[PDB]
């Protein structure tokens, strides 16, 4: 959070409502994506996904 | 309360599964289901899982 | 001819751990999950007085001889299907003939 | 359940679904349990006829007998099948089914 | 292949705290073998068991091989 990047997007005033929800929703998504990629890869090998490939015999 | 009553304490054995970020491991899950149906099915029912 | 004397005394151990719990030997023993096994051999599957066997061990008919005990004993309800007996079955032919090496001194 | 208590001298085997979360020790218990079945009581302990001993189990005395012996089943993808492997296996299905 | 937790718990019986527990349980064993031997032992209603020295041992065989088993099974 620096004052000068701040002020290129928003100017001296703050986040209004329209971007907040619209900002909500492009979190949303990449915070999932996010979240589920990195604990699918901590759990590598325990997953029915992992195992179903596995079994290849 | 004596010790025969209360029953011997159960040791922590580490479990794959154990820790906030852990999942089961499904291997493990299957191979068991294995001996649920050869074993333990016999005498014991798992009646709410469909 | 499959069935090969071994040791009654390992038999024992095999019979206490993996069959007491369901049966006993002695002659006018009880019967418990399972019908007493005193006289087994020699005689016909679901017959010993006072116990209820399933249709299927009854209908099996089976002449109860050292050989079929050792093909029962390896998967009970693959060789009876339809049966009350729960048992893990013993697929080492040397525990098989212990077994039975007790299980035939146990009745004589 | 008359059935059930007639097979196995008067005694009710549970449903699994839920024996995770209800017990106390969760999955240490039930495997402990499985695994922890002596070939002989303590000494002065006298098991009442058609009673297993057990130690995790309060009382020490449970109907149910050790039932997990090595190599007792096939696994379909080649792990020995020792008691404790198939305790441990078992016990993690059961917690799935409970969870 | 044998059981682990069988051969984990031979290994620590082995140690020298597994062998004075050992060595406790079995004493009172033969002190509770001796008592039954006696006259009206029946008839006691205070009769000494081992329950205790073999929860010892247990617990120490516990503390030992339950952090180490897992990571000898699949
Ligand atoms: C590996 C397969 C098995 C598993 C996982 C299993 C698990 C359990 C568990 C967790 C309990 C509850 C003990 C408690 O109240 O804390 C129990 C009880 C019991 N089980 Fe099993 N069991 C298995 C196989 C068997 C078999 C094959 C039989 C029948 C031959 C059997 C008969 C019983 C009985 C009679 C009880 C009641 C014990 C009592 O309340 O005193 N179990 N079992
Ligand atoms: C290796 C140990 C065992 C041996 C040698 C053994 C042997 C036998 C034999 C030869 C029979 C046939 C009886 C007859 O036709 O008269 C039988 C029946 C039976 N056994 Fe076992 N048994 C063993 C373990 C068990 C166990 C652990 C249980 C209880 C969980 C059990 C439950 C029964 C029952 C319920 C029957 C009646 C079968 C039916 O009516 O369908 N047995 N057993
Ligand atoms: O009901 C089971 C029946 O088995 C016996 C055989 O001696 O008990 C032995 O085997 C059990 C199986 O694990 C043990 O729990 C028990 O401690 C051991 O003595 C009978 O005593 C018992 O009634």
């Amino acid at each position: 959070s620096f004052s000068s990047l701040y002020k290129t997007f928003f100017k001296r005033n703050a986040v209004f409502v329209g971007t907040i929800f619209a900002g909500a929703f492009v979190f949303q998504t990449v915070f999932d994506t996010a979240i589920t990629s990195w604990y699918e890869n901590h759990n590598k090998g325990k997953l029915w996904k992992d195992v179903k490939a596995r079994i290849a015999a | 309360m004596t010790a025969a009553e209360h029953g011997l304490h159960a040791p922590a054995y580490a479990w794959s599964h154990n820790g906030p970020f852990e999942t089961f491991d499904h291997a493990s899950i299957r191979r068991g289901y294995q001996v649920y149906r050869e074993v333990c099915a016999a005498c014991h029912s798992l009646d709410r899982v469909a | 001819t499959e069935f090969k004397a071994g040791s009654a005394k390992k038999g024992a151990t095999l019979f206490k751990t993996r069959c007491l719990q369901c049966h006993t030997v002695e002659k006018g023993g009880p019967h418990k999950v399972g019908p007493n096994l005193h006289g087994i051999f020699g005689r016909h599957s679901g017959q010993a007085e006072g116990y209820s066997y399933t249709d299927a061990n009854i209908k099996k008919n089976v002449l109860w001889d050292e050989n079929n005990m050792s093909e029962y004993l390896t998967n009970p309800k693959k060789y009876i299907p339809g049966t009350k007996m729960a048992f893990g079955g013993l697929k080492k032919e040397k525990d098989r003939n212990d077994l039975i090496t007790y299980l035939k001194k146990a009745c004589e | 359940e008359q059935a059930a208590r007639a097979a196995n001298q008067g005694a009710l085997p549970p449903d699994l679904s839920l024996i995770v979360k209800a017990r106390h020790g969760g999955c240490d218990y039930i495997f402990s349990l499985l695994t922890g079945y002596p070939d002989e009581p303590p000494a002065g302990v006298a098991l009442p006829p058609g009673s297993n001993y057990n130690p995790y189990f309060p009382g020490g005395s449970i109907a149910m007998a050790r039932v997990l012996f090595d190599d007792m089943v096939e696994y379909e993808d080649g792990t020995p099948a020792t008691t404790s492997q198939m305790a441990k296996d078992v016990t993690t299905f059961l917690n799935w089914c409970a969870e | 292949v044998t059981d682990q937790l069988e051969d984990l718990r031979e290994h620590f019986k082995n140690t020298e705290e597994g062998k004075a527990l050992v060595h406790h349980y079995e004493e009172c064993a033969e002190r509770v073998k001796i008592q039954q031997q006696q006259p009206g032992y029946a008839d006691l209603e205070h009769k000494e068991d081992c329950v205790e020295e073999f929860f010892h041992l247990q617990h120490y065989l516990d503390t030992a091989t339950a952090p180490r088993l897992f990571d000898k099974l699949k």
